[PDB]
């Protein structure tokens, strides 16, 4: 009940430490300022002396007469356009919706009721939330390693790895709440024909028979560390009864010792586009309930459906550059899959200068060298270093990947400040090059542009590509049609050269 | 609720 | 509510 | 015919600088620091798993692997480049777990695991020979 | 004005000896005493406001004499800040000025002409600061959400502080610590961020900026792009943080909430240099309560010895606190008022000897307060 004395006790403890700190710090302050003061006494800087349009400085205290001085003009300087800070990106960076508005955007000190209303409705989009408003498996390589199950030893890898990006905790895709992704489809089951083989398990009586039975004996005494045991369960799930190899991978155990441990363990226990998300309905096939069929997307190499699924896009058998409607991938508004398109050369040329399949540009990041300079139309513009021919890929429009709600929340202040970097990708996502992006973000709007945008399905991801509408000469500024409404085009991107 | 102003109103 | 966005011909 | 500017520092471009592109980079240094600090935030993941994941992520970022067919090469390329640091940082067991996980994900074969571990051991003996 | 009753008045006392008014009648946003003035030489200060930067000389019996007067050719220029420095080689004092356009200009008052100019900032410059030990290193905070560190000897951009973990909105102020090892920055995003410049990366970048010769190379000077601060907090103030200054190892910061807070990163015991960038704790040592300072862009200042702190409010009142106390909650205050001073005080400045305190207002007036012997 009388918690007051313990709360006041902690206030008292703090107040004493604070005065002790403040005093000790003030001593340091006086010590470092004496050092700076000493360095000052060494230098002899020249005193500033007295000195078109005049200036008059009037005093308010009687006894001081008004002063006049003829104003020295400061030379004209070259001004560069406005630009807020941004970070470079060559691939979209996924971003979670914000709960609390960082701060109220400053926009003047005038008495506008409509402006005060705007601030009220901005806060309401965050739901009144504005800042300031009213257990772990121990390391197997370490000394503290436990004897653990395969599923448990691999848990972090299985959980955090992105099958699509090939990276742990990727910045693009959300976590695959289905475990079939890390379930080996084609099992590698093998047993060595001849012994490895002085300490080979095949020399043990009735051992080869047991090995073929899973997919008696003899005792021969080994001390397994917890780490050795855990590594065994991991390798056993991938190698199976190929003890010749498991022993080789352990290194710290013989083929017979590994086999004897395996036996011991065996006696235990239509205009709109929709986002793509891989399907995983392990019993029912790809039907009206499958997310892929629902969202009008093809099943991909990442889908967990049966390989002989009709919904899966098959790639192409092209012997051309895949840059015409004659290529199925191109026709479907898709970049060639490096694991399906095996005839056109999309699966190779990783170190080559020329690529044989011209339907790879986005996934390979084969963008042209863009130059930044002040625009002839508005703000900063993007200029092409070298001449490009018609329909040649120029650059992907990269940026933060945000939700439609997050886009409207951000867009609210973007449109007030009269500048936006939002670009609709699909019904689920908006690419926002405001905070992170690349040089193609400075492309201005033109009702008669030299570039065009196209959202392409590139390896299970929608990506905005910017291509040449006609042949562009070197040094030209790039423009594309923003496709705003008739009204919005006049409101925000009105200037036409 | 209210946005901070850099200068006085009138 | 809907803020301006650049768009590509679908 | 006009004065160009650097996209990073808003500073201008001397004529002799137009041959290099500031954005000819798949893995910006902020992006690399971002993966390292995000992997470190995992409370539930141990020190060894964390360190391996960071190295692997920096490796795929540097090279920009996009196809499943590149994964056998990527694993060998990883032992060749980061292999010295794996032995040094005592991470061979966690690397083997990473390899097995790639196999479970249907990205690599048993030949890949065998090859990779053989190269790691071959270069372990090479380091050992030099530390004597 | 706080929870700890102070009955004794401040030991320092001041009297108003003069008030000037510039003809342009626009807010005077900045005032700096040239602390590099040689001992015995007269006290010289500069004021920025509108498109002008004029210099003044302090004399006995409250006389303020008009030394120099400059104007930008550009009518739409509005200067906000200034910083004094000296040319190491020639020993001429230089004055750096910046404002709305986002350009830094270095003025050589000895030669009466604008020598260097730096254009690069994406928007307005809210504060300019020189490194306390390297007079060529100039720090500029900006409305573009970034801080830039420039080497004025080689005209290079040493580093840009900002990006992935930088300020989300305008950077209003920043300050180097005593020996220029770190910077503490603040802004509209209600946050204070630490940036260490004694790190291997930064020390090497400064060394390199001096070695850079454009004549002897084809490539540009690679500037460091620092996206991650060494500490960040949002738990001190609940509004735009417009002023920050180091009190040795502690921080003094203010928002538009009528208090200057004395805080430190980490728990009470935690040392500044052992602070992990993940540090989620802050400690409040004290507060300096005052009234009517509800508008943002009002800067406090200290003397050379950091013995006293001065702040002006929106109604022309000036507060001076004696920082040489045992408890920061018991700092004595002397409040200076004048019947003709009622404009918002934008900034204050003490002379290096601390004998004169100047205060500039929104009505283009200057106020001279002389410390009583
Ligand atoms: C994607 S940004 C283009 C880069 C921008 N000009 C800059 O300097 O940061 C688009 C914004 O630039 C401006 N803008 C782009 N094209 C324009 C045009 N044709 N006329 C006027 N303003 C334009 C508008 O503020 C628009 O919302
Ligand atoms: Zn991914
Ligand atoms: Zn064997
Ligand atoms: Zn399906
Ligand atoms: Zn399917
Ligand atoms: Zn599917
Ligand atoms: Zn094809
Ligand atoms: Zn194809
Ligand atoms: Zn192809």
């Amino acid at each position: 009940s009388e918690y007051m004395r313990l709360r006041q006790l902690k206030r008292l403890q703090a107040n004493m430490g604070a005065k002790a700190l403040y005093v000790a710090n003030f001593a340091k302050v006086q010590e470092k300022t004496q050092i700076l003061n000493e360095e000052w006494k060494k230098l002899r800087v020249q005193p500033v002396q007295s000195m078109l349009k005049k200036c008059t400085i009037e005093s308010i205290f009687p006894g001081f007469a008004s002063q006049h001085m003829l104003m020295r003009s400061l030379n004209t300087v070259a001004l560069v356009p406005i630009m807020y800070s941004w970070s470079p990106l060559q691939q979209n960076f996924m971003v979670e919706d914000e709960t609390v508005l960082c701060n109220i955007p400053y926009m003047g000190d005038e008495v506008k009721e409509e402006d005060e209303t705007f601030i009220e409705e901005l806060i309401n989009n965050y739901d009144g939330k504005v800042h300031g408003e009213e257990q772990c498996t121990p390391n197997i390589d370490g000394p503290n390693a436990k004897s653990v199950q395969r599923e448990q030893s691999l848990h972090s890898f299985h959980t955090l790895f992105c099958r699509r990006c090939f990276k742990y905790d990727c910045f693009l895709h959300p976590f695959h709440a289905t475990p079939n992704v890390y379930k080996r489809k084609n099992k590698e089951i093998k047993i060595e024909p001849e012994p490895c083989g002085t300490d080979c398990f095949l020399l043990l009586e009735g051992a080869k028979e047991y090995a073929m039975l899973h997919n008696v004996e003899a005792p021969s005494p080994v001390e397994w560390t917890g780490a050795e045991e855990s590594l065994f369960r991991v390798f056993h799930g991938t190698y199976f009864n190929n003890f010749c190899s498991i022993a080789r991978l352990l290194g710290t155990k013989t083929c017979k010792q590994v086999f004897q441990f395996a036996v011991k363990e065996s006696l235990i226990l239509s205009t709109q586009v929709y986002n793509y998300q891989p399907c995983d309905h392990p019993d029912r096939p790809c039907d009206s309930t499958c997310p892929c069929i629902m969202t009008q997307n093809f099943c991909e190499k990442f889908c967990q459906c049966n390989p002989d699924c009709q919904n899966r896009f098959p790639g192409c058998r092209c012997k051309t550059q895949c840059n015409t409607k004659q290529c199925p991938c191109y026709l479907a508004v898709r970049e060639c899959d490096p694991d399906l398109c095996l005839t056109c050369g999309a699966s190779e040329h990783w170190d080559c200068k020329v690529v044989s399949c011209k339907n790879c540009s986005i996934q390979r990041g084969l963008k042209k060298h863009l130059l930044l300079a002040p625009s002839d139309v508005a703000g900063w513009g993007t200029f092409i270093k070298e001449s490009v021919q018609k329909n040649e890929f120029i650059s992907e429009y990269c940026g933060e990947l945000i939700s439609q709600d997050e886009a409207d929340r951000r867009g609210k202040v973007y449109d007030k400040y009269m500048s936006s970097f939002l670009f609709n990708l699909n019904n689920d996502f908006v690419v926002d090059a405001t905070r992170k992006g690349n040089k193609i973000r400075f492309a201005n709007h033109s009702v008669n542009p030299n570039c065009y945008a196209k959202v392409v399905m590139v390896n299970g991801d929608h990506r905005i590509g910017i291509f040449a509408k006609r042949a562009i000469q070197a040094g030209e500024e790039l423009f594309f049609d923003y496709r705003y409404s008739q009204a919005d085009a006049l409101k925000y991107v009105g200037i036409e050269r | 609720t209210k946005a901070a102003r850099k200068s006085a109103p009138a | 509510t809907k803020a301006a966005r650049m768009s590509a011909p679908s | 015919n006009r004065l160009y500017f650097h996209s990073d520092t808003c500073l201008p471009l001397r004529p002799q600088e137009m041959e290099v592109d500031s954005e000819d980079e798949k893995d910006p240094e902020w992006l690399r620091e971002k993966t390292i600090t995000q992997i470190e935030e995992f409370s539930d993941v141990n020190e060894g798993e964390k360190e391996v994941m960071k190295l692997w992520n920096l490796h795929v970022m540097k090279h920009g692997f996009i196809a499943d067919n590149q994964m056998n090469h990527a694993c060998m390329l990883f032992v060749e480049n980061y292999g010295q640091k794996i032995i040094k940082k005592n991470l061979c067991r966690n690397f083997m777990l990473h390899l097995v996980s790639m196999h479970d994900f249907n990205l690599i074969s048993i030949m890949s695991i065998d090859k990779a571990v053989t190269k790691l051991r071959e270069m372990q003996q090479k380091l050992e020979k030099g530390e004597s | 004005s706080w929870s700890h009753p102070q009955f004794e008045k401040c030991k320092y006392s001041f009297k108003c000896v003069n008030s000037l008014k510039e003809d342009h009648n626009q807010p005077l946003f900045g005032v700096q005493f040239n602390w590099h003035s040689k001992e015995g030489d007269p006290l010289v200060f500069a004021t920025v406001g509108s498109n002008r930067v004029t210099l003044y000389e302090c004399h006995s019996q409250g006389e303020i004499r008009l030394l120099q007067s400059y104007v930008d050719a550009d009518a739409d220029e509005n200067f906000y800040t200034c910083a004094w420095t000296y040319d190491s080689n020639t020993s001429h004092p230089l004055l750096a000025v910046a404002g709305s356009r986002g350009i830094i200009r270095i003025i050589n008052p000895i030669t009466m002409q604008c020598i260097k100019h730096y254009v690069g900032h994406g928007n307005a410059i809210n504060e300019l600061k020189f490194h306390p030990r390297d007079p060529n290193l100039l720090l500029s905070v900006s409305k573009d959400h970034a801080l830039r560190l420039w080497n004025i000897q080689t005209d290079t951009l040493v580093a840009i502080f900002g990006g992935v973990e930088g300020h989300r909105d305008e950077v209003l102020s920043a300050d180097y610590d005593l020996l220029g090892e770190k910077i503490m920055s603040c802004g509209m995003d209600h946050s204070l961020k630490l940036w260490r410049i004694n790190s291997k990366r930064m020390m090497n970048a400064i060394k390199e900026s001096y070695d850079y010769n454009p004549n002897k190379t084809n490539r540009p000077f690679i500037s460091q792009k620092i996206h991650f601060p060494d500490f960040s907090t949002r738990d001190i103030h609940r509004n735009y943080v417009d002023c920050v200054r180091w009190l040795g190892d502690l921080i003094l910061s203010k928002s538009c909430e009528n208090a200057i807070v004395c805080w430190k990163p980490g728990k009470m015991e935690d040392d500044i240099d052992k602070i992990k960038p993940s540090e989620s704790n802050v400690t409040i040592l004290g507060r300096f309560d005052y009234s009517q300072c509800d508008i943002w862009y009002m800067r406090f200042s200290m003397d050379f010895w950091q013995k006293m702190l001065a702040l002006g409010n929106q109604v022309g009142k000036l507060y001076v606190w004696d920082l040489e106390v045992e408890d920061p909650h018991k700092a004595k205050c002397t409040t200076l008022t004048h019947h003709k001073c009622g404009a918002a005080i934008r900034q204050t400045s003490f002379s290096r000897d601390s004998s004169i305190l100047i205060a500039v207002c929104d009505d283009a007036s200057i106020w001279r307060w002389d410390r009583l012997r």
